[PDB]
């Protein structure tokens, strides 16, 4: 059992060594900055932002399957991976943040609309600028 | 898996995750304010859906509350999986408007995706001296021939808060009543 838990751990470390990356970042941030644009700042929700979560919730479907093929961890594994408290204090809150948002609406949208609030001040520094 | 990453959350058995469902005027941003101690003086028709989320009883309720509009129900189905808890919020007072409600109560719980959910009904708007009562509305929509899940009606008012946490108090008594069922299935 003890040795059994040793692999658990370097299940954790594997899988937050693949959160870390970017073969998992990137499509993530890819994704968050074409679609965040209509996620205004504002307490009521739009219809789309539940078709847009949608969305993101395949695209994380689909990372951690392929990660999960290319490596060669079944999903009995990533599930007591993710059930120890390792997965907690191994991650960080950041590199959990657009894992938590599959589930969690609530942290997508505050995601959505902080990357819309960025690319739109880019965007107004820029006309700032060429004038 | 998506299922899994649940296993992440702080504390993912203390969360519960509330439908809110009713007619568009029915007075569920109001209530949804209420139970947030908000203000509730500039509330206007909800074109997409609100979340708040309430500490209560030991439990973080997170309660969405979706727009009641005719053009937004067929929008209501996006919203129905992994629904803890479903309360269903009717204006007393607007009888002209009980059939329309009674029909989207019946589909609610024909649904396959709420199935074992508990229901809440509350009858809304009791301040008004027009108010039906909540025996009236219960025998109204034949609430006793509901199956294959718990239900309570309670009479409120949103606006004035009373009768709200009465209610709120069955839910929080009915936490695991889906799972609990849905394990005896
Ligand atoms: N007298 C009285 N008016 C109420 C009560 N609850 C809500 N109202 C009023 O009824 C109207 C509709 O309220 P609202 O909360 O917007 O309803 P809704 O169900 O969210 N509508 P929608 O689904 O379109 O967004 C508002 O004028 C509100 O003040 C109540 O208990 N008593
Ligand atoms: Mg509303």
């Amino acid at each position: 059992a003890a040795e059994e838990e040793d692999e658990v751990e370097w299940v954790v470390e594997s899988i937050a060594g693949f959160l870390r990356g970017p073969d998992w970042s990137i499509p993530i941030l890819d994704f968050v900055e074409q679609k965040c644009e209509v996620f205004d700042d504002e307490e009521e929700s739009k219809l789309t932002y539940t078709e847009i979560h949608q969305e993101y919730k395949e695209l994380v479907e689909k990372l951690l399957e392929s990660y999960l093929k290319e490596i060669g961890i079944n999903e009995d594994q990533f599930q007591e991976a993710c059930t120890s408290p390792l997965a907690k204090t191994r991650t960080s809150q950041a590199i959990l943040q657009p894992v938590l948002a599959a589930e969690d609406f609530t942290i997508f949208k505050a995601m959505m609309v902080q990357k819309n609030i960025e690319m739109q001040l880019q965007a107004i520094r820029i006309i700032q600028e060429r004038n | 898996l998506l299922s899994i990453l649940r296993k992440l959350k702080s504390a993912p058995d203390q969360e519960v995750r509330i439908l809110l469902l009713g007619l568009d005027n029915a007075g569920k941003t109001t209530l949804l304010k209420q139970l947030a101690s908000e203000d509730i003086s500039h509330i206007t028709p909800t074109q997409g859906f609100n979340i708040k989320s309430v500490q209560s009883q030991g439990f973080k309720l997170n309660v969405w509350d979706i727009g009641g509009q005719r053009k937004i129900r067929p929008y209501w189905r996006s919203y129905f999986e992994n629904t803890d808890i479903l309360i269903y919020v009717i204006d007393s007072a607007d009888r002209k408007r009980f059939e329309e409600t009674g029909q989207e109560l019946t589909e609610l719980l024909e649904e396959e995706k709420l199935s074992c959910v508990p229901v809440l009904i509350f009858a809304n708007k009791q301040d008004l001296l027009t108010a039906a009562p909540a025996s009236e509305i219960a025998e109204g929509l034949n609430l006793h021939t509901i199956r294959d899940r718990v239900w309570q009606i309670q009479s409120c008012s949103a606006l004035t808060g009373e009768g709200v946490q009465d209610g709120m108090n069955w839910v929080c008594k009915n936490v695991n009543a889906k799972k609990k069922l849905e394990h005896h299935h």
